[PDB]
């Protein structure tokens, strides 16, 4: 049953957060300096572990919680939820600046992220699905996608334009939900308890402790969903104002398995398209 | 200690640290239920501003438990009559105790501390009484901190120390 | 015309508390990318332009200085060099205006 | 009614009208950049342009010096005008004057308007920009215009 | 006079037991005797009353009143003070609760009039009052949809009786 394993995922996943946090020094603090055009040389005496990107901004003004989707910090990407470890420098990336491209990826990925969570809820109980992962492909290509397996039966079945629709139905409710996006940075063995079911997430479990040096890895929930991530994300679900989930591909060397990529396209609150400029992007995303 | 004895008639080194310690007890106790004028005998004018202060419109449950070692004068000093009729003694004292503080908001949110658990603390306490006045007694003056001492725990509150506030003209180094 | 009766203060209210009446939100407003200080929309950045207004002011003093009294404005084009600058190829046969600080970041 | 009237009703009339624009213009030669009310400003620019134009017609021309005599109170001006101006604008067919609205006035909270000549000494205006061609929508344009001309 | 408004931040609440809610904060602070109507102030007072406080300073500081950047320094002593003394954690989590205008003492001048004849001309001064609560500004009102409509009409009629009778 599919409850029962979220629920399981969810437990351990609470498990690890309430030992990650109990590890704290009794509220130690960590000097934070503000490195940006706006609002030059301002310091955050703050929470070692419990203070977050987010709160710095809360410091700050409204306008920087609402506009800023990423920190970095020392030069490296940072989730706004994602807790602060150390004494760094921060600044606040926004859509709107001048090299967004690390924003962009961010973006690229939640949606990502979101769209795996809508297509594993979609289907009926007796039917099958596997969830292998979110490839890191380009903005510029116009379509983030999301490979999945799907069970024997549905081999022959194409998803009809209705099927499309209720997807992006989905989506939207889950945009509406408003919920944040928790990350967690855990050793390799914590996510192989979590995954073991699924072999697809075993396997990218495994590359991306490898390519690090240490068996550090990420996850990331919405709410009841964990998945294993590339990179930082967005903060909030809400920032995603057009969702529409584009088309689905079966994938040419069907040899051992069939694997279905779902292709889609978003933008945010902060750069909404106009109706006709949306059908564009719609039409170009299909393929 | 003979310049003050003189004027005392009657004073003993060996059992003012037990004096002490019931006056430092007995102002910091008072601090918990504010009242000044009991403090006011107990503690120097000097004293008075630097630990009420800040304590007006928030809570204080300040608790004292076993001292670890006993306490001890390390320093004695006196006035240079700096004006007439008015000679001052000054006694330093060390004291290693445990202690618990627990500070509240107006709205009843701690700020600081823990209700519970004890503290250890080391303090060097000066005491100053106005000799050549009758009716003086030994108060509270001030509280000594070291150079070496470990910092205080810190606060529950995030902080933002703001940057220079820059007019237009002006430029950011 | 003179009122026959004294309007009430629930009459007076329903006039003055009006949709009308009442001031509109705004919408316009942003952040400005380069101070930070917010910005209406279609309307340049208070803070930056009172910056640039602050420098043109001491460039205009400067000229001032230079001509010297009025009806002397010059038949050839006019240039502006900070500390440590030279007037380059282009520079040359241009009057020079000579700055006592250094070269801002947003002038270019 | 008012169907098809150009020109504002300000000053003390027709003339005064003329004058205020005339001191308007002649404060833009001398300073390259001057703050008045929008509708001033909005009302002086076309006279801006049309002037450089008559600058651009030669020094030696009896006609253009008149227009350049009358419109430029200070004499001093007129020079500047036929030898600085109308040779920084030869290439350029028009577009000389640059306007943008600035924050209300302190006093009277009027709508305000700098309003430049092209290309001048004086530190630039922080001019409203695009944005980058990084940013995400710009990107999956870019993308679509790839394929487009891809598809051709 | 009256001054009650100053004295409101002088109330000191015992402290909470760690199971309960913690307490919102709650800033009162106010401008006395400013030179301005207290109707032309009332409706920068209203503009604001459920803002933010960075919403709130936003929309005063693109207004054209006088009014506006009154309320604005007001605001921002307020910002200022709350941080400092009332133990807010962050500037921008704060939200207007309160906000309103008073009458002031005011001065009776002559005004002349274009005979013998004259009347009494009055200065005008007002208070703005703020009160501040830390926190997210609390949801708008949502509108009253059909659904509700249509409950609360057959509630009305499940809810009558047979009148003047046993
Ligand atoms: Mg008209
Ligand atoms: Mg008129
Ligand atoms: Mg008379
Ligand atoms: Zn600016």
């Amino acid at each position: 049953s599919p409850t029962e394993l979220t629920e399981m995922r969810n437990d351990l996943f609470n498990k690890e957060k309430a030992r990650q946090l109990s590890l704290t020094p009794r509220t130690e603090k960590i000097e934070v300096k503000h490195v940006g055009k706006t609002d030059p040389g301002t310091v955050f005496v703050m929470n070692k572990n419990i203070s977050t990107p987010y709160s710095c901004a809360m410091h700050l003004s409204e306008w920087y919680c609402r506009k800023s989707i990423l920190a970095l910090v020392d030069g490296q990407p940072w989730d706004m939820y994602k807790p602060l470890t150390k004494s760094c420098e921060i600044k606040f990336l926004t859509f709107k600046d001048c090299d967004p491209g690390e924003v962009n990826k961010a973006y690229w990925r939640s949606c990502a992220m979101m769209m795996g969570c809508v297509i594993e809820r979609a289907f009926k109980d007796e039917y099958m699905v596997n969830l292998v992962r979110a490839p890191e492909v380009p903005v510029i290509s116009g379509a983030f996608c999301y490979d999945v397996v799907l069970d024997s039966k549905l081999d022959e079945w194409m998803p009809t334009k209705e099927n499309l629709r209720s997807f992006t139905k989905d989506a939207h409710a889950l945009i509406y939900k408003d919920l944040p996006f928790e990350t967690l940075e855990v050793e390799a063995k914590v996510a192989l308890e979590i995954f073991q079911h699924s072999k697809y997430k075993v396997d990218f479990i495994e590359e991306k402790a490898s390519q690090n040096p240490e068996r550090i890895v990420k996850l990331h929930r919405i709410g009841d969903f964990i998945d294993v991530s590339e990179g930082p994300l967005i903060p909030r679900t809400s920032i995603c104002f057009q969702y529409e989930v584009s088309a689905v591909h079966n994938l040419q060397p069907t040899q051992p398995s069939l694997i279905r990529r779902f292709q889609g396209v978003s933008l945010p609150v902060h750069l909404r398209a106009h109706f006709t400029i949306w059908d564009k992007l719609l039409e170009r995303s299909r393929k | 200690i003979r310049r003050i004895k003189d004027y005392d008639a009657n004073f003993k080194i060996k059992d003012f640290p037990e004096k002490a310690k019931d006056i430092f007890i007995e102002a910091h106790l008072c601090l918990n239920n504010s009242d000044h004028d009991r403090l006011h005998t107990l503690v120097t004018e000097h004293c008075f501003p630097d630990m009420t202060w800040d304590i007006k419109y928030k809570t204080v449950r300040w608790s004292f438990v076993e001292s670890l070692e006993p306490s001890h004068v390390v320093q004695v000093r006196c006035s240079s009559m700096m004006n007439q009729g008015n000679v001052y003694g000054q006694i330093t004292v060390r004291m290693h105790t445990r202690q618990t503080l627990a500070i509240y908001d107006r709205f009843g949110r701690l700020m600081y501390g823990q209700e519970d658990v004890p503290k250890d603390v080391l303090e060097y306490v000066v005491f100053e009484k106005q000799l050549t006045n009758p009716y003086g007694s030994w108060r509270m003056h001030t509280k000594i901190v070291p150079p070496w001492a470990p910092p205080k725990q810190p606060i529950l509150k995030t902080v933002m120390i703001p940057g220079p506030q820059l007019k237009p003209e002006e430029e950011y180094e | 015309a003179a009122p026959k009766n004294r309007r009430t203060i629930e009459v007076n209210r329903c006039r003055r508390r009006n949709p009308q009446k009442l001031i509109k939100v705004k919408n316009n407003i942003d952040v400005c990318p380069e101070c930070g200080h917010l910005k209406q929309k279609h309307v340049l950045c208070a803070y930056c332009y009172e910056k640039v207004c602050k420098e043109t002011a001491e460039i205009r003093r400067q000229i001032g200085k230079q001509e010297g009294g009025p009806f002397k404005a010059p038949t050839i084009e006019t240039v502006v060099l900070y500390t440590g600058e030279t007037p380059s190829e282009q520079d040359q046969g241009k009057r020079i205006i000579e700055r006592d600080r250094k070269r801002p970041s947003w002038f270019t | 009614i008012s169907h098809g009237r150009v020109f504002r009703r300000m000053g003390l009339g027709p003339e005064s009208r003329i004058h205020l624009l005339r001191n308007l213009l002649t404060g833009l030669v001398r300073h390259e950049r001057i703050e008045a009310p929008w509708a001033r400003v909005d009302e002086m620019r076309g006279y801006a342009e049309k002037l450089i134009d008559y600058g651009k017609l030669g020094d030696t021309n009896e006609r253009a010096m008149r227009m350049a005599d009358f419109w430029l109170t200070e004499k001093d001006l007129i020079p500047k005008l036929f030898q600085v101006l109308a040779p920084r604008y030869k290439d350029q067919t028009g577009g000389y004057t640059r306007m943008l609205q600035i924050p209300n006035r302190s006093l009277d909270r009027a709508k305000m308007a700098v309003i430049e000549y092209k290309g001048n000494c004086l530190p630039p205006l922080p001019l409203p920009r695009r944005d980058s061609h990084l940013t995400l929508l710009n990107q999956l344009l870019q993308g679509l215009r790839q394929d487009l001309r891809q598809s051709q | 006079i009256s001054r009650k408004w100053e004295k409101k931040n002088k109330i000191v609440y015992p402290p909470q037991l760690p199971g309960e809610p913690r307490r919102p904060a709650e800033i009162y602070h106010c401008r006395r005797q400013i030179k301005y109507s207290k109707d032309k102030m009332w409706y920068l007072a209203k503009l604001i009353r459920g803002m933010s406080i960075d919403q709130a300073l936003a929309q005063l500081e693109f207004n054209d009143k006088k009014g506006a950047k009154i309320i604005k320094e007001v605001l921002l002593e307020a910002q200022d003070m709350a941080v400092r003394d009332h133990n807010v954690e962050f500037r921008s989590n704060l939200y207007i609760a309160e906000s309103t205008s008073g009458r002031g003492q005011c001065l009776k001048r002559i005004r002349y009039h274009g005979r013998g004849r004259f009347g009494i001309m009055e200065k005008v001064y007002c208070h703005y009052f703020v009160k501040l609560v830390e926190g997210p500004p609390p949801p708008p009102e949502p509108p009253k949809t059909a659904v509700a409509h249509a409950k609360e009409y057959i509630q009305q009629l499940r809810s009558r009786t047979i009148v003047h009778t046993l």
